[PDB]
DNA sequence: CTTGACAAAAGTGTTAAATTGTGCTATACTGGGAGCCGTCACGGATGC
DNA sequence: GCATCCGTGAGTCGAGGGAAGCACAATTTAACACTTTTGTCAAG
């Protein structure tokens, strides 16, 4: 169905026929022969296991796919001047590479059976099966056909594990780690087998005791404040879709035209205030206040201003703040100012 | 929005235009020499993704024999439709019959017609009819109890394969080093091994089967078709306004009101591209500009609750696809995995 | 305006403890699941 | 012509409505001294 992903999905995924067991072992022999086929290139040539198998896997996908490839042609010219019997690994090395390929597209089938199981954790259904898609991808890379297990047997724990893994990474708007979802999990379940035996909501106390050491009431509280989930400013309020969340929330950052103009008040009776004092006294406190360039200046900072000594100044701006008292006293012109 | 402005310019239909977006359907952007049912594929042709395969790939079909049963055809004997493979299944293509997994190995020793059973987890190392020296490795298994070898010299025949492929390929047989190795494109007169001795008949994606010492081509062409808006983008890049626009005008004469009427739909989309001096290509998005936090705002509630936007929501999955689709590209995932996830990162931005 | 000693505050490591990020698990498992009618009525625009 | 897909439908107010774990490497944070920098005190 072109209007549901899903289904087209499927669809593309039951293109594939299912392999057989013996498809299945020599598709993961050919994967194995390649990686260490690839160990050996590197051994003779000297180049990188990384770019040796990048090259290899960049002839195989062909050119429908976008190190630039002058390079990739270089390497690839390089490898195909070896002696006929280093020449071997390199044909052994593009049948493994092909090999891994189709093995991971033959199981295709098995992300989707397990990531059907994780629905309704944060994560949409062809999102669980691409997190899915790159554990199978992992599987494919460390699994081992000599011990004779089949390849969904050891498949399904990766599988398993991404889903899982982006489960804890991507499901909440403000991310938290690994370790505290896998705590906010178990004191959920937790908290239900409690509440089916006690016939009621378990008190933060029962919770903490049935954690285990280490777990009090008071972390059990911080606990679940911590897995609060935001809520979202477009949530209607009303059998009206006319009002939301956002229409009852205040701005309170930018200043209200109250403050502002308090504040520009307040400067403007101080700049006369300051007028009274004198030259450099004035200059000096509003220097040691910050009133100039923004920030304080320190005793010393200031002296190298006016080329005086540090305890000079602390004595002009000790004397020249006790006058701005006695003019304040005898107007109380600036006493409304400080709340 | 209908009219679409990518589809007026480009002269694809809507369904056309969806097709291709979200990774229905190929369009050819180079043709490549590629014929398709015995007609030659042309430039901005729909390719369905069998009819893709068929071309880019070439044919092969697998037919698996039931147990016991013994193929009536050899190994690497040419075949053709309809022709019995195995005493119950007949093929339906013509080309090369490979046994996949000969279950039993019967070497003729001179001196004895001496068989051995195959498993799963054991895999025949040397082609049929090989005279195989006393001590040479015939069956190789993970246990080298279990390990087959023979006693003294004789002929291996493989027997009671497990299923036969039929693919319509090439075999050129060789005895020295080969010039090409699995995966490469040849077209004809290509040099395949012993100094340019074999070369290339057809094009086709070269296999070099080691143990029958054979270089496969399978016929197949080299070409460009491409789904998403990275094809849409080619086309729209390669559009001539200019060239378009004169087109347009001289179909503006033609007789018919409804030739006409159309012709002026599209050169007035034509005409808002040249007069503006906006690109076409830039209707597809190579960088999706993010909004200023302040405007799509996290902010915390007098009781300390969170409340935030949509479009953190929406800008997240955006990310997360984009991201993931990044390593999957890294990683070499096959092309199912990948257009799932370009579908879905087309989806993530609409 | 100038020193000289003075204790506190601010600043610079250094290191152990929380905190967070990443990898791994081998019996066999291989194509979703919800929905679904007082479906809203009309006119415009497009594809035939 | 018919068949199909899309966008449109008054204002202000109002209360009310806000399902895995573990082992380990890495990284960030908090404690602890110990070292300059700042404000002060008393003088001259």
């Amino acid at each position: 169905s072109t209007s549901d992903p899903v289904r087209q999905y499927l669809h593309e995924i039951g293109q594939v026929p299912l392999l057989t067991l013996e498809e299945e072992v020599e598709l993961a022999r050919k994967v194995e022969e390649g990686m260490e086929a690839i160990k050996k290139l590197s051994e003779i040539t000297g180049l990188d296991p990384d770019l040796i198998r990048e090259v290899v896997r960049a002839k195989i996908l062909g050119s429908a796919r976008v190190l630039d490839p002058k390079t990739v042609e270089e390497i690839d010219q390089k490898l195909k001047s070896l002696p006929k019997e280093h020449k071997r690994y390199l044909h052994i090395a593009r049948e493994g590479e092909a090999a891994r390929q189709h093995l991971i597209e033959a199981n295709l089938r098995l992300v989707v059976s397990i990531a059907k199981k994780y629905t309704g954790r944060g994560l949409s259904f062809l999102d669980l099966i691409q997190e899915g898609n790159q554990g199978l991808i992992r599987a494919v890379e460390k699994f081992e056909y000599k011990r004779r297990f089949k390849f969904s047997t050891y498949a399904t724990w990766w599988i398993r594990q991404a889903i899982n893994r982006a489960i804890a990474d991507q499901a909440r708007t403000i991310r938290i780690p690994v370790h505290m979802v896998e705590t906010i999990n178990k004191l959920s379940r937790t908290a239900r087998q409690l509440q089916q035996e006690l016939g009621r909501e378990p008190t933060y106390e029962e919770i903490a005791e049935a954690m285990g050491p280490g777990w009090d009431a008071k972390r059990v509280e911080e606990t679940l404040k911590i897995a609060q989930e935001p809520v979202s400013l477009e949530t209607p309020i009303g059998d009206e879709k006319d009002s939301f969340y956002g229409d009852f929330i205040p701005d309170e950052h930018l200043p209200s035209p109250v403050d502002a103009a308090t504040q520009s008040l307040l400067s403007e009776e101080l700049e006369k205030a300051l007028s009274k004092l004198s030259e450099r006294e004035a200059m000096v406190l509003k220097l040691r206040k910050g009133l100039i360039d923004g920030r304080e200046h320190t005793l010393e900072e200031v002296g190298a201003f006016f080329g005086v000594t540090r305890e000079r100044i602390r004595q002009i701006e000790n004397k020249a703040l006790r006058k701005l008292k006695y003019h304040e006293s005898r107007t109380r012109k600036l006493r409304d100012f400080l709340d | 929005d209908v009219p679409s402005k990518i589809g007026t310019l480009l002269d694809l239909s809507a369904t056309e235009l969806e097709q291709v977006l979200y990774f229905s359907k190929y369009i050819v952007l180079d043709p490549k020499g590629a014929i398709l049912n015995g007609v030659p594929v042309e430039k901005r042709q729909l390719l369905t993704d069998e009819e893709y395969r068929e071309l880019r790939y070439g044919k092969q079909e697998t037919y698996p024999l039931p147990p016991g049963v013994d193929a009536l055809v050899k190994d690497g004997e040419e075949v053709v439709k309809g022709q019995e493979l195995a005493p119950g299944v007949v093929s339906r293509l013509d080309g090369v019959a490979l046994y996949r997994f000969p279950r039993r190995v019967r070497v003729e020793y001179v001196k004895e017609p001496k068989d051995y059973r195959v498993q799963p987890h054991m895999n025949v190392v040397v082609p049929e009819g090989a005279r195989v020296e006393a001590g040479d490795k015939i069956v190789a298994a993970i246990d080298p109890e279990e390990e087959v070898i023979a006693e003294a010299e004789g002929v291996v025949h493989l027997h009671e394969p497990a299923s036969i492929l039929v693919v319509k390929a090439r075999v050129y047989p060789f005895e020295d080093d080969v010039e090409v190795s699995t995966g490469d494109r040849v077209a004809p007169g290509d040099v395949l091994a012993d100094g340019g001795k074999v070369k290339s008949d057809v094009y086709g994606r070269v296999e070099v089967d080691l143990v029958r010492n054979v270089v496969r081509v399978v016929e197949s062409y080299d070409i460009d078709a491409r789904m998403g808006a990275e094809a849409i983008q080619q086309l729209l890049k390669e559009l001539d306004l200019e060239a378009l626009e004169k087109e347009l005008l001289e179909e503006m004469k033609h007789p018919s009101r409804a030739r006409r009427a159309k012709a002026r739909k599209r050169l007035e989309v034509v005409r808002a591209f040249l007069d503006s001096g906006n690109r076409p290509e830039w209707m597809i998005l190579e960088a999706v500009p993010v909004l200023p936090p302040d405007l799509r705002p996290m902010v915390q509630v007098d009781g300390g609750r969170f409340a935030t936007s949509d479009l953190n929501d929406l800008y997240r999955r955006l990310i997360n696809r984009n991201n993931r689709l990044k390593k999957l590209l890294a990683q070499g995932a096959p092309e199912i995995i990948i257009r799932n996830e370009k579908r879905m990162l087309q989806e993530a931005v609409d």
